[PDB]
């Protein structure tokens, strides 16, 4: 059982997405599917539904989404889709798929964020944020990468290619005066360990297909 | 449509001790068969919300004793009986009875832990960064409660006002703390002007407020 959510990005103020919901490990037309969304920082907003076959394929829509959605479902691809059209700034937001039904009931999708905005997408520059004297503290050394002017969200930051976990902090990016986010992911980590164990930020920004593997290094 | 108004707004638990979260519904949510169309949801940091009541009562697949929904027509609890670090997120409860499917504001549950004072580090431009034209210096001030924290940063004693960024991380699902970064950013040619920069931090942990420095090419 999963939800494998698409279909978001960046999108010019008066365009269109059609977001896909796509159902592993159940059948989409024996369940009720809706879509919520929240805007960054925000509470819960529901969107509209789909009922299940034996209700009709029933859909409703939110007043605030005024004859701008579609809500349908491709039982051949066992896959459920959102069609936003005429999109305003205001309908910028991270959209969940939440299923209704005997498999995963009252579940959300990782889901998917719509940025409805005149901007252009960029890829950002990835700086090492190298542990020396300065951030070293006791016996404890932080190191990180600094994640700079890029555009829309999101961007993934791992270490190590997922190996490292235990002292990450990756911070909520901010929106610079430039209109370009930026952020920073930081690692504390022994200090006896920074001359033998190797850090290694993944960084990926979908929008823009930057992918970049940074090592940061001492000194 | 249905409103949803859920009290307190934020409350702050100390691990052991009970946390209750009441909702209030526009409308009757009781059904025929005695339960109510009312439900839970929790949102931890960077998860997409998660259900822990059904039908006014009924907890969900996975979800532990600890946790109850209670009330009815259209007075609702939320009680975790005993509240846990992992339990660090925004409860939602939402009316299921009709469409539009609505939520109440959200709150904010907070854990409540003994202070500890910041771990400060601080990063100059890399150089690879002040190659591209541009200079960020970075200060992180690593786990710390309560999330209330001051950064003023200063270049040859002068201090910076509105050329910093600060950013946040949600409350740590595992040891309660918050982290902080504060970016200063200035010009290539205005960071090679100056010697000194440092990052003063204030935090209820520490006796005196700390400053962490670097000068430029060493000293």
């Amino acid at each position: 059982v999963q939800l494998v959510e698409s279909g978001g990005g960046l999108v010019q103020p008066g365009g269109s997405l059609k977001l896909s919901c796509a159902a592993s490990g159940f059948t989409l037309s024996g369940s009720n599917v809706h879509w919520v969304r929240q805007a960054s920082g925000k509470g819960l907003e529901w969107v509209g539904r789909i009922k299940r076959n034996a209700e009709s394929d029933a859909t409703a829509y939110a007043a605030s989404m005024r004859g701008r959605l579609t809500i349908s479902r491709d039982d051949s691809k066992n896959t459920a889709f959102l069609q936003m059209n005429s999109l305003k700034s205001d309908d910028t937001a991270m959209y969940y798929c939440v299923i209704r039904g005997d498999v995963y009931n009252r579940q959300w999708g990782q889901g998917t964020l719509v940025t409805v905005s005149s901007a252009s997408t960029k890829g950002p520059s990835v700086f090492p944020l190298a542990p020396s004297s300065k951030s070293t503290s006791g016996g404890t050394a932080a190191l990180g990468c600094l994640v700079k002017d890029y555009f829309p969200e999101p961007v993934t930051v791992s270490w190590n290619s997922g190996a490292l976990t235990s002292g990450v902090h990756t911070f909520p990016a901010v929106l610079q005066s430039s209109g370009l986010y930026s952020l920073s992911s930081v690692v504390t980590v022994p200090s006896s360990s920074l001359g033998t164990q190797t850090y290694i930020c993944n960084v990926n920004h979908k929008p823009s297909n930057t992918k970049v593997d940074k090592r940061v290094e001492p000194k | 449509d249905i409103v949803m108004t859920q009290s307190p707004l934020s409350l702050s638990v100390t691990p052991g001790e009970p946390a209750s979260i009441s909702c209030r519904s526009s409308q009757s949510l009781l059904r025929r068969d005695g339960h109510n169309d009312l439900e839970w949801y929790l949102q931890k940091p960077g998860q997409s919300p998660q259900p822990l009541i059904y039908l006014g009562s009924t907890r969900a697949s996975g979800v532990p004793d600890r946790f109850s929904g209670s009330g009815s027509g259209t007075d609702f609890t939320l009680k975790i009986i005993r509240v846990e670090a992992e339990d660090a997120g925004t409860y939602y409860c939402m009316q299921n009875k009709q469409t539009p499917l609505t939520f109440g504001q959200g709150t904010r549950l907070e854990i409540k832990r003994t202070v500890a004072a910041p771990s400060v580090f601080i990063f100059p431009p890399s150089d690879e960064q002040l190659k591209s034209g541009t200079a960020s210096v970075v200060c992180l001030l690593n786990n710390f409660y309560p999330r209330e924290a001051k950064v003023q940063w200063k270049v040859d004693n002068a201090l910076q006002s509105g050329n910093s960024q600060e950013s946040v991380t949600e409350q740590d699902s595992k040891d309660s703390t918050y982290s902080l970064s504060s970016t200063l950013t200035l010009s290539k040619a205005d960071y090679e002007k100056h010697k000194v920069y440092a990052c003063e931090v204030t935090h209820q942990g520490l006796s005196s407020p700390v400053t962490k420095s670097f000068n430029r090419g060493e000293c």
